[PDB]
RNA sequence: AUUGCGAUAACGAACGACCUUAACCACUAAUAGUGGUGCUAGCAUUUGCUGGUUCCACUUCUUAGAGGGACUAGGAAGGAGGGGUCCCUUAGACGUUCUGGGCCGCACGCGCGCUACACUGACGGAGCCAGCGAGUCUAACCUUGGCCGAGAGGUCUUGGUAAUCUUGUGAAACUCCGUCGUGCUGGGGAUAGAGCAUUGUAAUUAUUGCUCUUCAACGAGGAAUUCCUAGUAAGCGCAAGUCAUCAGCUUGCGUUGAUUACGUCCCUGCCCUGUAC
C-alpha cells in the first residue's frame, strides 16, 4: 500500500500494479507498461483499481483483510489523502497528461 | 372402452407398480440394493425398496405398445451418458443382468410370452390385465 | 423538462466510424421551430425523440 | 417466464403483463455519449431505447441469482417490480442514471 | 365409399400425415388422444387450429395423424400444419367454396405458417 | 452461524404464527426470513398446505408458489 | 472492368475477364408407403376403438432418374461453388540380416485444445425423438435373438455382397416427479493403491475397459488477442478416416436455436488516378 502512495507523491500512477508484475520487504516491481502522470483526467479511476486489485488478492488467497491496515490508525490509502506533489518526476518523462 | 394408450405415461406406471407390489408374486433377484443398474451410473437407485417393481411395470407397457422386443434393445433404451472423467461424454448401455431377470419374472406370472421371430410379445392375459388397470386410473379422476 | 420531436427527414451518416446519424426534427408541441440533431441508434421518419436539452444544434 | 408472471400477480396485484411494459418504458436511457480523446453527448433512437432496457433488466437478474438461494424467477420478478417503481434499489435504474449524468457533464 | 382426403405437413425433417373422413369428432396422434401430446409447455401450440376456428367445426369428422421423423419440437409444428391443411381440403371438396375461404381467412390472419412451410434449409458447405 | 436442520419446539411455534402473515411464500422465503435449512422448508410447505393454512397456485418441484389464503 | 454516349488526323483490328446446386411442377419405378379384404386378440357392447398375421387396389407422401419453369420485376430466388523433375569413387562400399533399446526422457519458453469453478445445477427414477455413412466366401466383416456374469465380458445360433439384414442405428442435450441447501459442499476428478478382463509373438517405463479406495489446483481469470451477420454463432451427440489394439484429432451429418448492424474509413491492410529522379 505504501508503495503506491510514494509513486503518487512523485507524480506517477502505475496502470496495472498487480500480481502479474510483482516478484517476491522482499518484493520488487519488474515492469511499468503504459504508466501515466498524476495530472491525467482519469488518475483517480485508475488509482482506485490498483488499491482494489491488491485488496482482492489478500482477501481471496491470504484471507487477510505511517502505514495502513491493522495496527495503523487509517485502514488503507485514498486518492485525496497522502498525495502531495512531492517531486514531479512526470515532467522528466512526459508520461501522459503534460 | 379404454386402452393403455388412453392414459398418461407416468401415471399408468405409478399405478401399476403399486398394484404389482401388493400382489407379491413378482420374484425379486435378491442382489437388489447392491447393483447400480448401469455401468454409466454413479450411486445405486435412490428408492431402495420400490425400484424393481417400477421397472417391471415400465417394461410391460413398453412391450404392449410394440410388436416384440429383446433384451439387447432394452439395454439401449435405458442407457445414458457416462462422464469419462476429463474426456468428453459418451453413450453407454445399461446392465443386461437386471433386464433379463425382469423379463423372466414377468413371464412366470404370465403377462408375457416368447414370440416367433425371437424376443417377447404380450400375452392375451397381459392385455386383459393392463387394460383393467387403465380403466381404474381414469375412473379415479 | 422533456420535449418530444418528430423526425421529418434523415440527412446522412456522420462521425469517425459512421456510428451517428444526423436528422432534421420538428417539434411536436408546435410545428416549425425545426432543429437538427445527432441520433445514436437506428432511426426512421416519423420516429419520436425525447430532447432533454432544447436550445442546442448539431455541428456544422 | 411462466413462473415469473405468477409471482408478480401475488406481490402487488396488477395485471402482470402491464408491469412488464412499465419496466421497459421506465428503464431505457434517453441520452448517451460517443467517442470523438473526448466524449460528445448525443440523442438515442426509440428502437435502441427498447433494446437497452431489455438487456439491463436480464443482466441485473442474472448476476443477482448467481451463487444464490433465490431462483431466477424470484430475482427477475423482483427486478421488474422495483423498476416499475422509481426505486433506485434496482440494478437497471442505477445504470440508466450514470449514463445520463455523464452525458450531461459532456454536452 | 366414404368422403375422405389425406394431406401432409412439414417442418424441418418431421413429416406429419393426416387422414380426414366423415364421422364423430375424434382427434388422435399415433393412436393417442391429442390431450396427451408432449411436451406439456407446447401443448397449446396444437390446440390453435381447433380453438381459432371453433370446436363446432369438427363434430362431423375424424382426424388421425402420424408424425415420423424430426425432433421433439419440430414435429409439434408439423402436426398443427397437417390438421389445418386437412380441414380446408375436406371443405373444398364436400361443401361450398364460401366456407373454404372463411377458414383460410381465419388461419392466415393468425399465423401464415399454418398453411405454408417456412422453407428454411440448412446452409451448404 | 448455520441454518437449523432439526426442528426445535420454539421454531415450530414460531412457524405457525408467522407464516400466515406473508403475501407470498416459497422455499427461498422460509430460508431467508426464517432460518431453517432448505430441507426443512420442503417439508414445512407440504405440511402447512395439507393443514390448509396456505393456498397453492402452482407446483413444479423446481419452483413452488403459495399465497396468504 | 478497355463497361458506353459523343467529340474528331485518324480508320479498322487482337488475349484475359459455361457449367453444377437450392426451387416448383407432367414421367418413372417399387427393395418405399397407404387403403381395402380374409383370419384373429383385448376393451365396450349404437357396433364401435386400439392392435397382430393371406391376398387385392393405388403412387398423394418417399424414392431416384429423367423433362420444363426472371429478364432489373412485387416475388421460391432480384444466390453459392468449379520455379520444379563432362568429371570423382568402387571390396565386402555409398551392403544383407538378428536380438535388445529410443522416437513417449523435462528447471523452462511459445501455441492449438479438453474438463471445470455449480442451483439457468449435481444425483436417482420415469418419458422419449434424427440425418449423413459403413459392412464377409479371398473368407470371417457389420451383428439380431436365447443363456451366464455386479460390470467389463463370455457362450450357442441367425440375417446381410445390402432402399431388402445390423437399423425405426429407441443418440445426447431435452421434458416430468423426488433427494441435496449454499458449506472448495453431494461442485471438480488430477495424483495414487489393490483386484478382475480384452487385443497382440510380446503390455515392465504399463493399449484399452470395469470395481472399491485416495480427493490436488480451481471462488469467472492482467497486459495482450481469435472467429462471426440467419436455420448463421453457440450448446449437444453420431458416422467415417487411420486401424490387431489404441483419440481429448480431422472431415461430414443431424438435434435445440439467440443477441446486435444493414454502416464507415478512426485503427490494420489492399487497389486506382510534380519531377532526370
Amino acid at each position: 500500500m505504501c508503495f503506491i502512495v510514494d509513486l503518487a507523491n512523485s507524480g506517477l500512477i502505475h496502470c496495472d500494479f498487480n500480481e502479474f508484475n510483482i516478484m517476491i520487504c522482499g518484493f520488487v516491481v519488474i515492469d511499468f507498461p503504459q504508466c501515466i502522470s498524476i495530472q491525467h483526467q482519469d488518475a483517480d479511476y485508475y488509482f482506485q483499481r490498483d488499491v482494489d486489485c491488491i485488496r482482492r488478492f489478500f482477501k481471496k488467497k491470504l484471507k487477510y483483510e505511517e502505514g495502513f491496515g491493522d495496527g495503523y490508525k487509517y485502514a488503507y490509502p485514498d486518492f485525496k489523502r497522502d498525495v502531495k506533489r512531492t517531486d514531479n518526476l512526470d515532467e522528466l518523462v512526459q508520461a501522459s497528461g503534460f | 372402452g379404454v386402452s393403455v394408450r388412453d392414459v398418461a405415461a407416468q401415471d399408468f406406471i405409478n399405478a401399476y407398480a403399486s398394484f404389482l407390489q401388493r400382489q407379491g408374486k413378482l420374484e425379486v433377484p435378491g442382489y437388489v440394493d447392491i447393483v447400480k443398474t448401469s455401468s454409466g451410473n454413479e450411486m445405486p437407485p435412490q428408492d431402495a425398496e420400490g425400484w424393481f417393481y417400477k421397472r417391471a411395470a415400465s417394461v410391460a407397457r413398453h412391450i404392449y405398445m410394440r410388436k416384440q422386443v429383446g433384451v439387447g434393445k432394452l439395454n439401449k433404451l435405458y442407457g445414458g451418458a457416462k462422464s469419462r472423467g476429463v474426456r468428453p461424454y459418451k453413450h453407454i448401455d445399461a446392465s443386461g443382468s437386471i433386464n433379463r431377470k425382469v423379463l423372466q419374472a414377468l413371464e412366470k406370472i404370465g403377462i408375457v410370452e416368447i414370440s416367433p421371430k425371437g424376443g417377447r410379445r404380450i400375452s392375451e392375459n397381459g392385455q386383459r390385465d393392463l387394460d383393467r388397470i387403465a380403466a381404474q386410473t381414469l375412473e379415479e379422476d | 423538462p422533456v420535449t418530444l420531436a418528430k423526425v421529418i427527414k434523415v440527412l446522412g451518416r456522420t462521425g469517425s466510424r459512421g456510428g451517428v446519424t444526423q436528422v432534421r426534427v420538428e417539434f411536436l408541441e408546435d410545428t416549425s421551430r425545426t432543429i437538427v440533431r445527432n441520433v445514436k441508434g437506428p432511426v426512421r421518419e416519423n420516429d419520436i425523440l425525447v430532447l432533454m436539452e432544447s436550445e442546442r444544434e448539431a455541428r456544422r | 417466464i411462466k413462473h415469473t408472471l405468477d409471482i408478480i400477480n401475488v406481490l402487488t396485484d396488477q395485471n402482470p403483463i402491464q408491469v412488464v411494459v412499465d419496466a421497459i418504458t421506465n428503464t431505457g436511457p434517453r441520452e448517451d455519449t460517443t467517442r470523438v480523446a473526448r466524449r460528445q453527448a448525443v440523442d438515442v433512437s426509440p428502437l435502441r431505447r427498447v433494446n437497452q432496457a431489455i438487456a439491463l433488466l436480464t443482466i441485473g437478474a442474472r448476476e443477482a441469482a448467481f451463487r444464490n438461494i433465490k431462483t431466477i424467477a424470484e430475482t427477475l420478478a423482483e427486478e421488474l417490480i422495483n423498476a416499475a417503481k422509481g426505486s433506485s434499489t434496482s440494478y437497471a435504474i442505477k445504470k440508466k442514471d450514470e449514463l445520463e449524468r455523464v452525458a450531461k457533464s459532456n454536452r | 365409399a366414404v368422403p375422405s382426403v389425406q394431406t401432409f405437413g412439414k417442418k424441418k425433417s418431421a413429416t406429419a400425415v393426416a387422414h380426414v373422413k366423415a364421422g364423430k369428432g375424434l382427434i388422435k396422434v399415433n393412436g393417442s388422444p391429442i390431450t396427451l401430446v408432449e411436451p406439456e409447455i407446447l401443448r397449446f401450440k396444437v390446440y390453435e387450429p381447433l380453438l381459432l376456428v371453433g370446436l363446432d367445426k369438427f363434430s362431423n369428422i375424424d382426424i388421425r395423424v402420424r408424425v415420423t421423423g424430426g425432433g421433439h419440437v419440430s414435429q409439434v409444428y408439423a402436426i398443427r400444419q397437417a390438421i389445418a391443411k386437412g380441414l380446408v381440403a375436406y371443405h373444398q371438396k364436400y361443401v361450398d367454396e364460401q366456407s373454404k375461404n372463411e377458414l383460410k381467412k381465419a388461419f392466415t390472419s393468425y399465423d401464415r405458417t399454418l398453411l405454408i412451410a417456412d422453407s428454411r434449409r440448412p446452409e451448404p458447405k | 452461524a448455520q441454518h437449523a436442520v432439526i426442528l426445535d419446539q420454539e421454531k415450530y411455534d414460531r412457524i405457525l404464527k408467522e407464516v400466515p402473515t406473508y403475501r407470498y411464500v416459497s422455499v427461498s422465503v422460509l430460508v431467508d426470513r426464517l432460518k431453517i435449512g432448505g430441507s426443512l422448508a420442503r417439508i414445512a410447505l407440504r405440511h402447512l398446505e395439507k393443514e390448509g393454512i396456505i393456498k397453492p397456485i402452482s407446483k413444479h418441484s423446481k419452483q413452488a408458489i403459495y399465497t396468504r389464503a
